[PDB]
């Protein structure tokens, strides 16, 4: 459930549905840490308050 | 950005 906060799409793929999927490189770790994250799973951050 | 890593 948390936010990490993501460096560099290193990969894409589609699914048999058709839709995107990203290999995501994490901010602050190397390229073991790599996931396929669906493309619904990338957020843009705007503060809340202002 | 950020993504939920799941």
């Amino acid at each position: 459930g948390d936010l990490y906060e993501v460096e560099r799409i290193v990969d894409k793929r589609k699914n048999k549905k058709g839709k995107w999927e990203y290999l995501i490189r994490w901010k602050g770790y190397g390229s073991t840490e790599d996931t396929w994250e669906p493309e619904h799973h990338l957020l843009h951050c705007e503060e809340f308050i202002d | 950005x950020f993504a939920f890593k799941s």
